[PDB]
């Protein structure tokens, strides 16, 4: 793997102590989200990461059961189209064997993006098939 | 004019009569040694007591009632208050639980 | 004297075993509660 | 014993117990089966599976040639439990628990 210079420089910094939109308690799934947010903030584009997670979720639906334990993101073609920050993070997880936290790091990243963009999300819990009627 | 509760996270693990909670990102958080309600149904709740507050954000919960109804992934609401029970001369001659339920 | 000596020698053996077991249980509890953090090393350069 | 495929490599050895890290693709090993650790190209030591971890690591109890076992050696899977010779052809003989004379 040949990570870009920018990500290499950021990975060696104490970015964990930098300022963020929200003060979330430290956690394994939070460190990766902070790294993605910091990397995306430099470029100023955050929707690219969200698209990457969408592609990952779509790809995972076709991968064999327990793909996160035999995972090789480099060999997987679906992840070849991901952005450098997301691909670097996936390799970062695969090295530590924490690829099972993909669906939770994304949640944190979305929370940071929404806070930065000043968006408040309201969760509407409805019965199976009630998504049609979200009016009241 | 709504009976708005204070959701603080979800139920992660259950081991017998105790449980663990994972807080949802960007939520108020729960206080130590307080009572919480696990929404086993849209109208039914199970009582729990906060016992641990870990660095990871996970919360240790001591279940008190309706344990069989508790499942992983359920929602948790925080009352934000310690345990209070009925007291007075109107309880004499009765059999009650530690929670005050007759 | 031969019956109280056996119970004395049987007691010391049990006492040593139990005390050691307690300590190791605490050691395992503090090891289990511990969690390793993310490894901040140059994984790519491997 | 008949080997089928490699199922990983020896990782750690603590006395008579050992651990195996999975081979590429994690072929998997049946629980409580017998595995053959290629101590030598022609010599295979016997191990009993006793633990299948979530990460893919296998817990092995070594039976013979424990000293010969070293980390990094390949492990093949028989895919079957332990079976030993039985009948009138064994009477009058001295054997070991693995059935070897």
């Amino acid at each position: 793997y040949t990570p870009p210079e920018g990500l290499k420089k950021l990975y060696a910094s104490d970015f964990e102590n930098s300022k963020y939109p929200l003060n979330i308690v430290p956690s394994d799934s939070v460190l990766f989200a902070k790294f993605l947010y910091k990397a995306a903030e430099e470029k100023g584009n955050f929707d690219n990461i969200l698209s990457d997670f969408q592609k990952i979720a779509a790809a995972a639906s076709k991968l064999p059961i327990f793909w996160e334990r035999t995972a090789v993101v480099e060999k997987i073609p679906e992840f070849k189209q991901l952005s450098e920050p997301t691909f670097f993070t996936l390799v970062w997880m695969q090295n530590n064997g924490m690829l099972e936290l993909i669906q939770e790091v994304a949640e944190v990243y979305e929370t940071f993006v929404n806070a930065k963009q000043k968006k408040a999300v309201a969760k509407i819990f409805v019965a199976p098939g009630g998504e049609k009627n979200v009016e009241e | 004019f709504f009976k708005t509760t204070e959701m603080i996270g979800y139920v992660h693990s259950i081991d017998g009569t105790i449980a663990t909670l994972i807080p949802a990102p960007g939520n108020p958080g729960v206080a130590y040694n307080t009572i919480i309600q696990i929404q086993v149904s849209p109208t039914t709740f199970a009582a729990g007591l906060v016992f641990n507050l870990e660095k990871d954000g996970r919360i240790g919960i001591i279940l008190m009632d309706n344990i069989t109804e508790v499942q992983s992934g359920q929602k948790v609401m925080a009352t934000g208050q310690l345990l209070h029970i009925p007291v007075g001369a109107g309880v004499l001659g009765k059999v009650v639980n530690p929670l005050g339920h007759e | 004297q031969q019956r109280t000596s056996s119970l004395y020698n049987k007691t010391r053996q049990f006492g040593i075993t139990a005390a050691l077991i307690e300590i190791l249980s605490a050691m395992s509890s503090l090891e289990g509660n511990a969690m390793k953090g993310v490894r901040r090393n140059k994984f790519w350069e491997g």
